[PDB]
């Protein structure tokens, strides 16, 4: 295939979580949530994440309950069997911007913005791909590229024409922690956030792996001593042959 | 073709004396350094060709094929690609 | 040294008891040790490090 | 302002200068070819995507580490 | 325009072919066709190309309007289908299957 | 008489795992048997656990796998362990088969354990393929679509058989539910055949790396091979740990984290890495039916090794030409694997055909020729 | 080479202090360490693995 | 393959001057690279014995030859498991690599093959 | 005695197998069966309640319980088959008894 048809492969950026012993930077996760909430959530759902999932990762229980309680969700019917709404609880999932695929496509000139809960695992490249894509819209498409209508040129996207326009510009978000919200900063934060969303066990997983590595290594060393110890009579056997 | 202990199906053995010592009387790692270095070198040297020849050949094949494929799908390779299809 | 052998190793019941008691202690202490180490190499990164702002 | 802008410009003028020049020369050719009439009724319409990829791939290799260091 | 109707989980391509499209399809000599068929064998109504939009090679779905015979292009192995949905270039052995469809009305078909 | 020998039940365990007489010189490649037993146990334990959380309905399957990943305590571990151990099962099985081919374990008197083994290998492929579909992501669906449409090439009845297996006209809910039931069952069948190949082997006992009788010099299976098996268990668990905890998605394909969409076809449908050589063989034949036959024949042709190996000597330890030929065979099998994942483009099309010819010609031409000539060289060379 | 009462040379491998309690104790420390980590590892494995059967996070909510 | 086949084919080659001139040097190098002599084996020790014919030939070995074979197998097995090679007198010298078993197996097979032929005789 | 004693275990597994199968329908008897029978485990002192909640996978019989009973109900018949085979292998040493209670070694039939 042409390189165009594949898409440009994203650089390997040094993410905080790269590294056998490294967790996510939780302050980055929190900032990334704020970018999701203010920019992506206009078009993209995050359906697999519940309000409770933010608690003790990015937000305290109170902050998360506040976010949930601002929304209305479908309750069980009342006593006359009429539909009712309730305020959100921590067990509720973060609600999407569109009721169905058709509504989503109608709002996006035919293109369907995917759910972002797994997008970091669902693309070759992971965080690097999300980062590269959001930061990689050239001012002008390379001379000779013919974009289909409602497409934007982005070399990281396979085929080059993506239905999502550039969305991150310096100062579209005002971070609550005083971090300067440059395009690159916001892309790094949101890409961290989405990576966490795709694999929320990541921090625990790597810590348990460290314990496992240590114990299994020790057992491997000792198993070799024990093997050599038990086998030494067979290895050290000697013969004397006298033909009868 | 195989029996069990006591009637394993060996031809009759006679004339071999076997000697060994207890695991507790032996140093399990005796001469391990010499073996790890000199013995492994001997054993590897003896088998090296049987790995190197097929691996080097198939790697060369793949390298040539992947480089040609890459070149055919460039601008420069347009004409050669047109003929190949 | 004979003493150590006679007490903890000679009877298998004692040896297995010693192994399991050691396993218990190792399990508890190793947990604690890894926890602290993990917190030091990932310092200022974890929620516990930023929680105080909220 | 966005740190990436400066780093990308510096890497284009410096370690990726040969690729910068390739892309530039490509663009010149293609624009000129589009300017000429009966371009729309041509068999092969040249793009500059290949050269663009070579340049971007190069810039990213020289910038990735530096950029994430300043965020 | 070409529509995509799900019918038994497989996609159905329905194209409302223009006059000049019909003409383009009626050109190719039957002789030079992996699967030799004329458009008249395929459609029961020249303005309604109804096909099962699964590629005959392995079973990917061709992206329409794309191709080299400007019909359908299977992106998987690069097989090109026609405006009749006949195979022209690439791995695919047969032309895109035609379902059993009947025009109940002139404005509605059942598949 | 000792209880382990007296009591009928205990005696069966004893005969297989404790007093079993083994050659005293088995090398580390005899340890894959027990690793495959460990993989089979891990897959049963993790598999039964996932079955307690998985829902086989197509409207819920993908979501149930997300629930396992996100909500179930240690669900992530159980899921990744199950998925990665499937890859390790194939690494161990290819190693075990490689050992058997290099050391002539397929020769008399061990043709029967070998032939049952070939069937175990087929059941493992089917088991792993069905398990892959259960996720109901894009690779799940497009895998089941492609693979079950190959059955359509069976003449006359093929189409009918496909629709019967799918339970409908496409891969959908009926297919998913039936694959769940079968994927649960197949590992138990596989376990039974694994046990049959061992019972068959018990008549001759293990071969050994010299290819001579071991009846002269035996060692109890325990403790010597017990403790030797622990070393490879810990080595395996180290590799397992690196994948499961540190890189759980390295062996997989991102496309399976997109829910199945019968309309949208993914960028590239490639099977799981361990199926790739057979997939390359299938692509090499242009005819649909031809390709399917070739792909099946690539597995069943192992059944003729007992015939086509004409050597008077068991195994390759002492046969320099056979060793070289085997090296080329193994590397070609890996090249086939790699060609299974490239695009169907020049120059890989022709290359894949050559590698396919080489694969078959090993069994049909080269091994019979080379083994015949080595017979003559040993005799003349030692006169 | 002929006499079977002349035990072959084992001096490269024989420990001088082979009959001491010190000597046995050491090897049992290795065996016991291995048993200890296996016990700790099995406990960890079982406890973590079976916890999957406890109420999941969605249920607990 | 049958030992008979191997022996007959080898004799055809040794007869032809041309063939022997090119094959005998190759076979000598093959045997040197094969390396069975470095484990103190004689060639015949490597022939597969789990066949009725070969079991019979082994039973017909003279007791001394049989005792020696058992020792060579045990010694080789020990070098194998130790990952050591034979040294000194344990290495099989080319002059010691005698075909002790070939005569016995050729007799066993001769009878077995005659039996098969005669089972198919047709009175004319 | 050994075939008999393994048999007693086969009988226990059959009861468990049949009980779980009954729950899979998720009708009223399914639910109320699982509720009452798994609350008998609550009588185990000290840990009983904890064990119940662990088996249910929650605080009541619900979806977690149903999914786990499905997996177990599928599996238990295979375990039952293995024990059935063990009791026969155990019996093979003595052979079948017969209605007279005497040896049959004197007079056997294939
Ligand atoms: C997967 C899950 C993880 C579990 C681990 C299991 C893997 C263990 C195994 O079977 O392989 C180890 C295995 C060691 O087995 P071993 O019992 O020492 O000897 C078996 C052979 O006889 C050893 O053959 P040898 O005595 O002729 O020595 C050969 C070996 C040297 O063997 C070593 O000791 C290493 O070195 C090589 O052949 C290297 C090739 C040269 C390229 C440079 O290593 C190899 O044999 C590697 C060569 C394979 C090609
Ligand atoms: C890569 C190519 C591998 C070629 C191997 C050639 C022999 C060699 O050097 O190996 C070392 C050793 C040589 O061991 P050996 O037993 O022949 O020699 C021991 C030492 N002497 C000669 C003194 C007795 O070979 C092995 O251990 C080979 C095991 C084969 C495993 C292959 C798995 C591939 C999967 C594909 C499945 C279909
Ligand atoms: C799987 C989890 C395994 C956990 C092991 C728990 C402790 C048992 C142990 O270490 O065995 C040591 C013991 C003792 O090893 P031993 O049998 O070599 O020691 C006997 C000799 N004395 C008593 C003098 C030390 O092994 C057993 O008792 C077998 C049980 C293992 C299963
Ligand atoms: C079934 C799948 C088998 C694969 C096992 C590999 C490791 C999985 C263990 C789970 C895990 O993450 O445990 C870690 C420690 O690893 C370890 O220490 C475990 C590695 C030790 C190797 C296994 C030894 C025996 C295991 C198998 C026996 C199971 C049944 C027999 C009764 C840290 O977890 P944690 O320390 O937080 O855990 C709480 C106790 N503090
Ligand atoms: C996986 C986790 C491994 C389990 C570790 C077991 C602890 C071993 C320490 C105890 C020990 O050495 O004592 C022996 C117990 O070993 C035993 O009895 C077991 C020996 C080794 C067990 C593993 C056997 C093969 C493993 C490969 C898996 C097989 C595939 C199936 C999944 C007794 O025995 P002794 O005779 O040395 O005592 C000599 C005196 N009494
Ligand atoms: C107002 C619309 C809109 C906004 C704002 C938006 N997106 Fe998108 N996005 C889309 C659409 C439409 C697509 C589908 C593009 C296509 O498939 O051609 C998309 C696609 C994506 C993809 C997948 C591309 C692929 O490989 O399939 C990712 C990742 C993504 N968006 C992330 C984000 C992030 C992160 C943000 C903001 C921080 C964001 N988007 C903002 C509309 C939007
Ligand atoms: C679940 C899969 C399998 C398991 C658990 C299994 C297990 C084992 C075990 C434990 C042994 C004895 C120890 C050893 O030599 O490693 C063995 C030997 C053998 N297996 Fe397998 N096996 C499996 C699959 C296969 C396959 C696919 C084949 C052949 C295609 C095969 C053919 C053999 C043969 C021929 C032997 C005898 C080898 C010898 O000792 O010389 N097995 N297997
Ligand atoms: C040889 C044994 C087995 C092999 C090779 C095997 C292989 C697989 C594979 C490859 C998958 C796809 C994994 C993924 O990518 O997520 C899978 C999924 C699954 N397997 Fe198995 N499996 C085996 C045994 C079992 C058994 C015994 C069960 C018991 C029910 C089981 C239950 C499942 C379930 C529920 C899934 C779907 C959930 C998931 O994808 O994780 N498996 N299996
Ligand atoms: C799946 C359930 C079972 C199966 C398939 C099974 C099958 C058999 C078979 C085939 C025999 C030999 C023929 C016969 O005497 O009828 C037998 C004998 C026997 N079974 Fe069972 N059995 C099962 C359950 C049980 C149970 C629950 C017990 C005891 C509680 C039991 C105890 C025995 C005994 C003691 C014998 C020997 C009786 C004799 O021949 O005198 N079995 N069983
Ligand atoms: C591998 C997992 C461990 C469980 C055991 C595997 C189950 C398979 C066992 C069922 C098959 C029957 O197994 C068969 O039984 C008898 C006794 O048990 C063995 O018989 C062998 O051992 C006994 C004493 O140990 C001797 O009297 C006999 O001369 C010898 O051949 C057979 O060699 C074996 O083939
Ligand atoms: C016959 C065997 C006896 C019965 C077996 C008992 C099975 C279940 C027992 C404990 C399961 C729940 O018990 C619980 O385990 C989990 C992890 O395993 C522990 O959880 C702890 O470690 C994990 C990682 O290891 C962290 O994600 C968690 O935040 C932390 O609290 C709890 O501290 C313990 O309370
Ligand atoms: S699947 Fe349609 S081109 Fe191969």
């Amino acid at each position: 295939m042409t390189a165009a048809e594949h898409g440009l492969h994203p650089a390997e950026y040094p993410w905080p979580q790269n590294g056998m012993l490294s967790t996510f930077d939780h302050a980055s996760l929190r900032r990334g949530y704020q970018v999701y909430k203010e920019v992506c959530a206009a078009c993209h759902s995050l359906d697999r994440i519940a309000w409770r999932n933010l608690v003790g990762v990015t937000h305290t229980t109170d902050e998360a309950k506040a976010f949930a309680e601002e929304l209305e969700y479908d309750d069980e019917p009342d006593d006359e069997g009429n539909p009712r709404k309730r305020p959100g609880k921590l067990a509720d999932y973060i609600p999407g911007p569109y009721p169905n695929e058709q509504a989503a496509r109608a709002a996006n000139q035919g293109a369907l913005p995917p759910d972002l809960s797994l997008i970091a695992k669902a693309r070759h490249g992971g965080a690097d791909y999300i980062f590269a894509l959001l930061t990689g819209y050239p001012d002008e498409p390379p001379a000779g590229v013919v974009l289909a209508p409602g497409m934007n040129y982005n070399p990281y996207f396979p085929g080059g024409g993506i239905g999502m326009a550039r969305t991150l510009f310096d100062g579209v978000v005002e971070y609550e922690d005083g971090t300067p919200a440059t395009t690159s900063q916001m892309a790094k934060d949101v890409a961290a956030f989405l990576t966490w969303a795709a694999e929320p066990e990541h921090d625990e997983r790597k810590k348990l792996g460290l314990k496992a590595i240590i114990v299994i290594s020790a057992m491997l060393g000792l198993s070799v001593y024990i093997k050599k110890f038990k086998w030494s009579p067979i290895k050290n056997r000697k013969f004397i042959y006298n033909p009868p | 073709y195989m029996g069990w202990w006591g009637h394993m199906g060996s031809p009759p053995q006679k004339g071999i004396a076997g000697y060994t010592i207890s695991p507790f009387a032996a140093r399990p790692f005796a001469g391990v350094v010499h073996a790890a270095i000199f013995n492994t070198f001997r054993r590897t040297k003896n088998q090296a060709l049987f790995v190197i020849l097929p691996v080097s050949f198939f790697y060369y094949v793949w390298t040539q094929a992947s480089e040609k494929n890459e070149w055919l799908y460039t601008k420069a390779g347009r004409h050669e690609l047109a003929k190949a299809l | 040294a004979t003493t150590f052998y006679n007490v903890f190793v000679k009877r298998n019941s004692a040896f297995v008891a010693t192994i399991l008691a050691s396993a218990f202690v190792f399990d508890m202490t190793f947990e604690t040790a890894i926890d602290n180490f993990w917190d030091r190499i990932n310092a200022g990164k974890q929620w516990k490090d930023i929680r105080h702002k909220y | 302002p966005d740190p990436a802008i400066a780093l990308h410009e510096a890497a284009a003028e410096g370690p990726c200068h040969d690729f910068k020049h390739h892309f530039d020369e490509c663009v010149e050719r293609v624009t000129k070819a589009q300017e000429a009439e009966d371009y729309d009724h041509a068999e092969y319409k040249e793009d500059c995507v290949e050269e663009f990829f070579h340049l971007q791939h190069c810039i990213n290799d020289n910038t990735a580490d530096k950029l994430f260091r300043v965020l | 325009k070409n529509v995509i109707i799900k019918w038994r989980g497989k996609p159905i391509f329905i194209r409302h072919r223009t006059s000049e499209e019909i003409e383009e399809a009626n050109e190719v000599n039957v002789a030079t066709l992996r699967d030799p068929q004329t458009d008249d064998e395929r459609v029961q109504k020249p303005e309604w190309l109804v096909m099962i939009g699964v590629c005959t090679h392995l079973g990917c779905v061709p992206i329409g309007e794309a191709g080299d015979f400007g019909g359908w292009f299977c992106p998987c192995h690069g097989s090109h289908y026609d405006i009749s949905g006949r195979i022209r270039r690439g791995p695919a052995p047969l032309n895109l299957e035609i379902p059993e469809y009947d025009f109940a009305d002139a404005e509605t078909l059942v598949i | 008489m000792a209880l382990r020998k007296k009591n009928s039940l205990l005696n069966m365990a004893n005969s297989y795992v404790l007093d079993s007489p083994q050659p005293s010189n088995l090398n580390y490649f005899w340890n894959f048997g027990s690793l495959l037993a460990l993989c089979l146990v891990i897959q049963l334990a993790t598999g039964i656990t996932l079955a307690m959380h998985y829902t086989s309905h197509a409207s819920l399957a993908f979501d149930s796998v997300e629930h396992i990943m996100r909500d179930v305590n240690f669900g992530w571990f159980i899921r990744y362990a199950h998925a990665n151990t499937a890859s390790f099962f194939f690494i161990c099985i290819y190693a075990h088969m490689g050992r058997n081919i290099y050391y002539g374990s397929y020769k008399t008197p061990r043709v029967l354990p070998w032939s049952i083994g070939v069937i175990i290998f087929l059941l493992l492929i089917i088991t792993a393929f069905m398990g892959y579909v259960l996720v109901f992501g894009q690779m799940s669906l497009w895998g089941a679509t492609v693979i079950c449409n190959l059955v359509s090439a069976i003449p006359w009845l093929g189409e009918d058989i496909v629709h019967f297996l799918w339970g409908g006209f496409s891969v959908g809910n009926p297919t998913l539910q039936r694959f769940f039931a079968l994927h649960y069952l197949m590992p138990f069948v596989l376990a039974v055949f694994a046990l049959l190949h061992l019972i068959a082997l018990h008549t001759a006992g293990s071969s050994n790396p010299l290819g001579i009788t071991s009846n002269v010099d035996k060692l109890s299976m325990h403790p010597y091979y017990s403790f030797k098996d622990l070393i490879t268990v810990f080595a395996f668990l180290l590799m397992f740990t690196l994948f499961v905890f540190f890189s759980p998605d390295k062996l997989g394909h991102p496309d399976n984290y997109i829910p199945a969409n019968p309309m949208v076809t993914p960028a590239s449908i490639v099977p799981e890495w361990y199926l790739l050589p057979f997939y390359a063989i299938l692509r090499a034949i242009p005819d649909k039916l031809g390709g399917v036959i070739a792909m099946v024949a690539a597995i069943l042709i192992l059944l003729i090794l007992p015939i086509v190996d004409r050597s008077i000597i068991r195994g390759n330890a002492f046969k320099p030409i056979s060793k070289l030929l085997f090296g080329f065979f193994i590397c070609n099998f890996l090249l086939l694997g790699v060609l299974g994942q490239v695009h169907i483009e020049p120059p890989f099309i022709v290359l894949g055909q050559i590698c396919t010819i080489f694969y078959f010609s090993y069994f049909l031409i080269l091994l019979p020729m080379v083994s015949t000539i080595e017979n003559i060289f040993f005799y003349i060379g030692s006169l | 080479g002929k006499s079977t009462y002349k035990i072959p040379d084992f001096t490269p491998y024989l420990k001088k202090d082979r009959n001491t309690d010190a000597n046995r104790l050491f090897s049992y420390f290795m065996i016991g360490s291995f048993g200890m980590l296996s016990a700790a590892g099995a406990k960890a494995t079982v406890q973590d693995f079976l916890s999957n059967m406890s109420a999941s996070a969605d249920v607990l909510a | 393959a049958s030992i008979t086949s191997v022996v007959k084919t080898s004799e055809l080659i040794l007869k032809s001057p041309l063939l022997s001139k090119i094959v005998v040097p190759l076979a000598k190098t093959y045997v040197k690279f094969s390396g069975y002599r470095q484990l103190g084996f004689k060639m015949n020790d490597l022939i597969i014995e789990e066949t009725p014919n070969m079991q019979l030939a082994l039973r017909r070995l003279p007791p001394t030859e049989s005792y020696d074979r058992v020792y060579r197998l045990i010694r080789a097995t020990q070098f194998s498991l130790s990952h050591k090679l034979a040294t000194g007198n344990d290495i099989t010298k080319p002059e010691e690599d005698d075909h002790y078993l070939i005569p016995y197996i050729l007799d066993v097979e001769a009878e077995a093959f005659e039996k098969d032929a005669l089972d198919n005789l047709e009175v004319v």
